[PDB]
This record gives structure tokens, C-alpha cells and sequence, in this order.
């Protein structure tokens, strides 16, 4: 006298499944971006002014070696 | 005054690219003409010995140029130095 056993859903139900979109927001704001651009090129600018017054001195120097040696 | 400010927004909102190049070129063409340093930099390429100083011949009443390239007449440039 064995009962009827067949592939049913278990008792109570199954664990709710997602299904709607799931696309987090995930970023900076626009003003924090263009900022920090803004920022780090004032930096690479301020760091060329820099070394391109110690090339044009260097190169001066190096001219004037040429003009010692010139005669 | 109120013109302007809604193009600019819809500007800004449609066509991010044209504003900002014609923002990059405006200030490319209006900084140069009020900066300090413009001048400097025409100093500096002053400043560069590309061809040979050619010597004076001392007529006498030469009191300015030097005689010597370490006398204290002639042109400095201590004011690249501390640049
Ligand atoms: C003062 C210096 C000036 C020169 C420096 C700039 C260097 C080069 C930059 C310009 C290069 C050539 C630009 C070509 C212009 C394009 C004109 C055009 O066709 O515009 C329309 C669109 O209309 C526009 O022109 C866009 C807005 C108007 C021009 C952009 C803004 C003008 C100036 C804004 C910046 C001003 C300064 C910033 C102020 C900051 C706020 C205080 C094109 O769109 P469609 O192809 O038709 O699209 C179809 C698909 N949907």
C-alpha cells in the first residue's frame, strides 16, 4: 500500500525569484569628474613650466660651450 | 542677461562638444594678451646664442659694452635664473 510519489513543488513554496532590472547608479558626479581633470591638468602645467625654464637654461649653457669653443 | 543663459543651458545640453571648444579657443585667443609672463618668454628667446656674438672694434668711447665677457657691462641674465 505505497502512496503516490511524484516530482512536486515542496511544501509551502519555493524561494522567491528576481526578475526586474538591476542597474546600480555607480558613479561620480559630473562636477567631481570635470574637477579632478581640471586639477591634475594644472598640476602636469605648473610641473612643464618648470622643467621647459631648466631646458632653456641648460640649452643656454650648452650654447655658450659652442661659442667658447667657436675661434 | 536671460537670452543668453537659456542658449547656453541648451547648449550645454545638447552639444557639450561645441561648448566646450569654443570655450578652449576663446580662452586660447583672450589669455595671452593679459599675462605677465608673455613677456618673458620673448626675453628668454632673446636670451638663446644661436649664432656667434661677433666682437666690436673699441673706438674709445665704448663705455657700455664690455670687455670682457665676466665685466659687469652687457646684458644679464639673472633674471632667467630665478625663473
Ligand atoms: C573665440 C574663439 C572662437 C574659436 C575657437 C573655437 C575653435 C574651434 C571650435 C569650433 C569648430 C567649428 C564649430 C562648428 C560649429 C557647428 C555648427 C552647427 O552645425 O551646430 C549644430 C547644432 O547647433 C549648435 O551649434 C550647438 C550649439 C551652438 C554652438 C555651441 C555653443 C556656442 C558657444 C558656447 C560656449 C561659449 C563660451 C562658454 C560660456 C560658459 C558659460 C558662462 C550642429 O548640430 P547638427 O549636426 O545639426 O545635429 C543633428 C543631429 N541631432
Amino acid at each position: 500500500a505505497s502512496k503516490v510519489k511524484q516530482d512536486m513543488p515542496p511544501p509551502g513554496g519555493y524561494g522567491p525569484i528576481d526578475y526586474k532590472r538591476n542597474l546600480p547608479r555607480r558613479g561620480l558626479s559630473g562636477y567631481s569628474m570635470f574637477a579632478v581633470g581640471i586639477g591634475t591638468l594644472l598640476f602636469g602645467y605648473w610641473s612643464m613650466m618648470k622643467w621647459n625654464r631648466e631646458r632653456r637654461r641648460l640649452q643656454i649653457e650648452d650654447f655658450e660651450a659652442r661659442i667658447a669653443l667657436m675661434p | 542677461a536671460g537670452r543668453i543663459a537659456s542658449f547656453l543651458k541648451n547648449a550645454w545640453a545638447k552639444e557639450p562638444v561645441l561648448v566646450a571648444s569654443f570655450a578652449i579657443g576663446g580662452l586660447a585667443i583672450i589669455l595671452p594678451s593679459l599675462s605677465p609672463y608673455t613677456n618673458y618668454a620673448i626675453r628668454i628667446n632673446r636670451a638663446t646664442p644661436y649664432n656667434y656674438p661677433v666682437p666690436l672694434r673699441d673706438d674709445g668711447n665704448m663705455p657700455d659694452v664690455p670687455s670682457h665677457p665676466q665685466d659687469p657691462q652687457g646684458p644679464s641674465l639673472e633674471w632667467l635664473k630665478n625663473l
